[PDB]
């Protein structure tokens, strides 16, 4: 399920802004 | 509305021309604990002794703002947050600055992140997200009518307060542009195919993020997502999105217009506007009015025990504050 890929991804915390 | 933002336009004008400055000195509050932290400072509960007030106090390392070469953008943060005044977005009440860094201190917003709570509960229900839609709805209206630009919305910039209420922080990379724009900027789930194929830029880009968002909100989890950036940008361009079974048919035609590729066929950078949103069938059950008011059903409460409660927000290190004996950049901050 997407959810589960979604879960085992890495990005499932607090996503940083790109600067450069 | 058109009426309300024209008196708007007014005092924002009256205070970008004079922002104010210097508002405090750091030994009036009493530093709590880290709220949030970020490439180059951490938000802090902190408490006014005078007033026995709580704040949250943001704390920028003057030399790593320079390094990571963010000047402007501070710059426009403190300048915008001063100005700007909407039910939606947080108050900054003081600003002053030190040898070494530079502070906002802005109202603590008890709730926690929106993030915190959609990660925790999972996904939202459509009038759970709508409700918070909404709130984003006017709070663009308000902001792309000072010809600002907000650039930074997901799940972590949105603060709910004690009524279940978005509060908008996070000013960054918010910009004053009559015009195109150029700058990579935000979070990489977020970006507008135009932003990262490096084409210029306008508002068009906050409604694509609102688009982000909703998805986010009542499915779970974003619209294009990998484990590296690259491959997250790779599918934001491809304009290919798979809708989860439970989504309405109302939303998903509403999710096909505001994440549109062809941004001359995009909702919010229409002919009519941000009225192609809020006529939307989806959203046919919004009262803005009441909304704007604050006197809608909030569908969720975060409730905290008391004030300096900070248990809606995660554990963080504690890095000690240091101030040089050395004033560090004068120049290059000198309007702050
Ligand atoms: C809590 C809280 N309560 N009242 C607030 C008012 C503003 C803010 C806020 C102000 N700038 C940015 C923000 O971002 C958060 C999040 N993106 C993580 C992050 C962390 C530290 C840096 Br510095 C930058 C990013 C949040 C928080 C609170």
């Amino acid at each position: 399920t997407t959810y589960a890929d979604f879960i085992a991804s890495g990005r499932t915390g607090r996503r940083n802004a790109i600067h450069d | 509305v058109k009426e309300f933002l024209a008196k708007a336009k007014e005092d924002f004008l009256k205070k970008w021309e004079n922002p104010a400055q210097n508002t405090a000195h750091l030994d009036q509050f009493e530093r709590i604990k880290t709220l949030g932290t970020g490439s180059f400072g951490r938000v802090m509960l902190v408490k006014h002794m005078e007033t026995g007030n709580h704040y949250a106090m943001k704390i920028l390392d003057k030399q790593k703002v320079v390094k990571l070469k963010q000047i402007e953008h501070t710059l426009n943060e403190k300048r915008i947050l001063q100005a700007v005044n909407f039910p939606f977005l947080v108050k900054l009440e003081f600003s002053f600055k030190d040898n070494s860094n530079l502070y906002m201190v802005m109202e603590y917003v008890p709730g926690g992140e929106m993030f915190s709570h959609l990660r925790r509960i999972g996904r939202f229900s459509e009038p759970h997200a709508r409700f918070y839609a909404a709130q984003i709805v006017l709070t663009f209206e308000y902001l792309h009518s000072l010809d600002l630009i907000y650039r930074d919305l997901k799940p972590e910039n949105l603060l709910i307060d004690q009524q279940g209420y978005i509060q908008v922080t996070d000013f960054g990379f918010a910009k004053r542009v009559k015009g195109r724009t150029w700058t990579l900027c935000g979070t990489p789930e977020y970006l507008a195919p135009e932003i990262i194929l490096s084409k210029g830029y306008n508002k068009a880009v906050d409604w694509w993020a609102l688009g982000v968002l909703i998805y986010e909100m009542a499915a779970g989890y974003p619209p294009f997502f990998a484990d590296q950036p690259i491959q997250i940008y790779e599918k934001i361009v491809s304009g290919k999105v798979r809708f989860p079974s439970h989504f309405s048919s109302d939303l998903k035609d509403l999710l096909r217009n505001l994440l549109q590729v062809d941004l001359t066929k995009r909702f919010g950078n229409l002919k009519d506007g941000v009225n192609d949103i809020k006529n939307h069938k989806w959203f046919a059950t919004t009262d803005w009015i009441a909304i704007y008011q604050r006197k809608v059903e909030a569908p969720f409460i975060p409730k905290f025990k008391g004030p300096g409660d900070t248990s809606n927000f995660d554990d963080y290190e504690e890095e000690e504050i240091r101030v040089s004996i050395n004033e560090k950049c004068g120049k290059e901050f000198s309007e702050f």
